[PDB]
């Protein structure tokens, strides 16, 4: 994907403040929560069927820490999307079976939860260059399904 | 909205369809899984190959579930009830495969009915696919 | 389908935003143009920069129907009824623009509403603007 | 687009018997007729509405070959679509202010008018083939809007 520089500056600067951890579960639990299909791929996590149980199960907390954890390594190789994610893609393609669209979904999820928790930091510019990388990263883990 | 002018339509295009209807639902998954291989990841425990068995035995109870949505065109809520509730509470295939299977079933239907496939009619179709794709995802939160 | 819950949900929600509606309407039409510029295509007599009183004017008509409809949420289509046959038949918008704007909204509200934004409040907010476009694009076709 | 050398065979041996002319005001009309918001950028060219109407419309049908003979040049170059669609792709959002949604759903009405006018020919693996080509060309006419 391709920043334009003061988007790169804008991207690192508030990432640098992000709690990987905090964010990571929030941001899977509120997949879960607002898209409930999502559920199906996790139902050895126990029982997801309220809000509460959702956002306190450690399971959601522990696994949004490791997509979020990825997502985070990418972020230092934006001119290599695909090759930084091509490992991963074909994992969820060949062994998960998760569809592509659920990457979307949680792009679209995480900008909602990195302006929950900024407030008026996150500006409309910044929250362009943040739908630039969502996009990508979504469309670098898509890459080699077949 | 499905006018009158659309269930007739729908109604002469799938009676022209008839007794070949599980052969054409076969059609559109294979047709589905090629173009769109995305649309694999909701079927991993099947064999996909030409002509396996399972496509096959698929495609016809897909079709039969289209032929009774047809013939309960105004009652389609009621009619697809058990369908709306395993998509939703079970099976969760998300939404947006709903319209590349209806593509899939329009073309094989074009590839099909040459006299029929009129512009108007491919209009009624393209409605009433979406109609029961949104019953089949009403449930889904 | 909204629940009652749903419904408690966006009524609070929409309560605390208040005197502001129209200012997020118009944060989130700007934030919408910055992410998604095919978006611009639609308004192509707006002066579309930053600060624009059409953008702002603009945004004050979307907010004002938005709260209409929460107020009616009960009876959302005959409530939104003349702005789903301009929509359908003089704007004619594409209905993936509906998705759009949705998503863009749910970002104003959250970098607003810190306390009332929960995970539950955001389901049934997403739901809520979900509800609002099908109904404004009921009558396409 | 990535088209193996059998799909590239495929979708051009059947193309050779594509009279474009016809083929270009049926996809037209039929967009019109299927997707009536798409009739927005066409007032200037009179009466859309009825089916009859749309289909029976010279403008429509001189517009049709207009546009699936750019798309026909475009088949020379799969390679580059980008390309040879730069310019096309300036206009349509500058001048024409149309949402590349529309190159889409023209792409999807086209692989059904195809569909039927060869019937079995158009078997799964060339629809598959001629899917990759329609997406390619969308994505070409969208690269430059801004
Ligand atoms: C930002 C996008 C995402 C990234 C970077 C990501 C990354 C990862 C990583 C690093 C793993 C661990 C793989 C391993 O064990 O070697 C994983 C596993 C997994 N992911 Fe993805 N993920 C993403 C989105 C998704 C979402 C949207 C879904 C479905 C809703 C999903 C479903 C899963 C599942 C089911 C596993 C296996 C979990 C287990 O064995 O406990 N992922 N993901
Ligand atoms: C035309 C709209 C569709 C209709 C009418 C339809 C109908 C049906 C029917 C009748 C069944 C069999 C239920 C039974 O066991 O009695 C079924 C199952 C299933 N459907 Fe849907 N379906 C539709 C679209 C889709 C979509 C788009 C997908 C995902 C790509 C999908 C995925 C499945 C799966 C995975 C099963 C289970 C197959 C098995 O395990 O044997 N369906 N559907
Ligand atoms: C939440 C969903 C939306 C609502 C509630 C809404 C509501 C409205 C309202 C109240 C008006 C003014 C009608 C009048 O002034 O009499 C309007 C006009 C308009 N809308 Fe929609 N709208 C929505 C989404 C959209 C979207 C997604 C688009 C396309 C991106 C769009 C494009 C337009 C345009 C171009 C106008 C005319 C503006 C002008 O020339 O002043 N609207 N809408
Ligand atoms: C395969 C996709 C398409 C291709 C290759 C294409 C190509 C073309 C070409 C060659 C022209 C003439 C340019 C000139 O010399 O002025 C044109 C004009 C135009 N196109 Fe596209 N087009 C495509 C799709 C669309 C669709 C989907 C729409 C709208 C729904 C659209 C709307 C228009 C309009 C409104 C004009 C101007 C017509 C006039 O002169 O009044 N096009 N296009």
């Amino acid at each position: 994907v391709h920043l334009t520089p003061e988007e790169k500056s804008a991207v690192t600067a508030l990432w640098g403040k992000v709690n990987v951890d905090e964010v990571g579960g929030e941001a899977l639990g509120r997949l879960l929560v607002v898209y409930p299909w999502t559920q199906r791929f996790f139902e050895s996590f126990g029982d997801l069927s309220t809000p509460d149980a959702v956002m306190g199960n450690p399971k959601v907390k522990a696994h949004g820490k490791k997509v979020l954890g990825a997502f985070s390594d990418g972020l230092a190789h934006l001119d290599n999307l695909k090759g930084t994610f091509a490992t991963l893609s074909e994992l969820h393609c060949d062994k998960l079976h998760v569809d592509p669209e659920n990457f979307r979904l949680l792009g679209n999820v995480l900008v909602c939860v990195l302006a929950h928790h900024f407030g008026k930091e996150f500006t409309p510019p910044v929250q362009a260059a943040y739908q630039k990388v969502v996009a990508g990263v979504a469309n670098a883990l898509a890459h080699k399904y077949h | 909205m499905l006018s009158p002018a659309d269930k007739t339509n729908v109604k002469a295009a799938w009676g022209k369809v008839g007794a070949h209807a599980g052969e054409y639902g076969a059609e559109a998954l294979e047709r589905m899984f090629l173009s769109f291989p995305t649309t694999k990841t909701a079927f991993p425990h099947f064999d996909l190959s030409h002509g396996s068995a399972q496509v096959k035995g698929h495609g016809k109870k897909v079709a039969d579930a289209l032929t009774n949505a047809v013939a309960h065109v105004d009652d389609m809520p009621n009619a697809l009830s058990a369908l709306s509730d395993l998509h939703a509470h079970k099976l969760r295939v998300d939404p947006v495969n709903f319209k590349l299977l209806s593509h899939c079933l329009l073309v094989t239907l074009a590839a099909h009915l040459p006299a029929e496939f009129t512009p108007a009619v491919h209009a009624s179709l393209d409605k009433f696919l979406a109609s029961v794709s949104t019953v089949l995802t009403s449930k889904y939160r």
